[PDB]
């Protein structure tokens, strides 16, 4: 606990003023504290925890697919270096996929009775033994990679019981679990099949939406939409 | 393109 | 001494990787290990401090800015966390200058005999004092000021004496020379008067080169001539 | 526009 003397309202005023200066390391630190704080967070807060984590991640991803393209030129038809950034890399993503994964595990999960709380974290859940799925080569593949489709596949559950086919959560879900499909599960029909009931339910529910609402929901069926145009 | 995946923040 | 059991080629090698990746704080930590091997650094390996460096403490100074100007607009006609936040910012910035003036110290500026690795290094040293003149405020910052100054003026009267006038670190040492006198020196007339002088100087040596050299040079006569526009 | 300084790579 580095962030155990300040205060809860500090640490999420912190998280704010870190996402202003795209501090995503100490906004991830901050809302790592607020969460060890031991209370649920609101909706905006677990946003500001999901963004963090979100952005130290995927700039470690995109360092390391840098690397290990470099690294697979290197074994086509030199030293350790390349391998051994690749692995350093590598070894500093997984502990951020711990961290989160630890996070949702001590307590937030089991804490979040609300379908939004819940399914958010669940997706969560998918999203980080996914980007684990994606570095992972040894004998724990397959558990990392049935780890993110069992967390994905409760959320989807809740959200199909709870939640309205426009629900943002549910779109970012549901487009989440069709790129694991896709990228991870080798199951591109699977993942072609989700995206397109997805966007299509979506569709048929934005009529009872709001501006505001209809503008959540349209942004993330366009990322359906531009997958499913890349994907056939 | 690369696949997209969902925002941080979703709403 | 964290690299000190790395071989000094392996961390060459890797501050190039960590450049490709967008690694930058890897990339200085490697460079600092390569400077403390105790050997000079060749051309491109002074380029690779720079750029690691420079890329670093840019990330910083644009944090600092970020938050120094919400600090500001709270103190026009709420509690400490944006102070708080901006100190924790602006003290791991003058660390990194710290240690990259502390490196130039212990001994890369002493050992610099030719006049491209010994201006590079003082151009560097004008530089780190100048992000540190950006955030000081209290007794030091004359003498920060006058550091940044002192440097810069022995880099130019090196330059002038042994440097054809487009060299390119002898451009980029008169563009950060003309950007201190603006910006922190409050010397907009001595900014102007050495940006200008700079670049005709330069434009009157053009023919003597290369369409190689031709490039590098006009590329920083153009930021000399953009601070003009700006500045006139 | 902001002051431009040169680059960390200057040839
Ligand atoms: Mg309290
Ligand atoms: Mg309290
Ligand atoms: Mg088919
Ligand atoms: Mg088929
Ligand atoms: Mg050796
Ligand atoms: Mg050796
Ligand atoms: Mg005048
Ligand atoms: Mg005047």
């Amino acid at each position: 606990g580095a962030m155990g003397s300040m205060e809860r309202a500090s640490l999420i005023q912190k998280a704010k003023l870190a996402e202003q200066a795209e501090r995503y390391e100490d906004m991830a630190a901050f809302m790592k504290g607020a969460v060890e704080k031991g209370e649920e967070l609101s909706c905006e807060e677990r946003n500001l925890l999901s963004v963090a984590y979100k952005n130290v991640v995927g700039g470690q991803r995109a360092a390391w697919r840098v690397l290990s393209s470099i690294e697979q030129k290197s074994n086509e038809e030199k030293g350790p270096e390349v391998r051994e950034y690749r692995e350093k890399v590598e070894t500093e993503l997984q502990g951020v996929c711990d961290t989160v994964l630890g996070l949702l595990d001590s307590h937030l999960i089991k804490e979040a009775g609300d379908a939004e709380s819940r399914v958010f974290y669940l997706k969560m859940k998918g999203d980080y033994y996914r980007y684990l799925a994606e570095v992972a080569t040894g004998d724990d593949k397959k558990r990392i990679i049935d780890s993110a489709r069992s967390a994905y596949q409760e959320a989807m559950d809740i959200s199909k019981k709870e939640m309205p086919p426009t629900n943002p959560i549910r779109l970012g879900l549901a487009l989440n679990f069709s790129v694991f499909h896709y990228e991870i599960a080798n199951s591109p029909e699977e993942a072609i099949s989700l995206a397109k009931t997805t966007f299509d339910e979506a569709m048929a529910d934005l009529h009872t939406l709001s501006e505001d609402s209809y503008k959540d929901s349209t942004l993330i069926m366009q990322l359906l939409r531009d997958n499913l145009t890349l994907w056939t | 393109r690369r696949n997209a995946s969902s925002a941080g923040r979703l709403q």
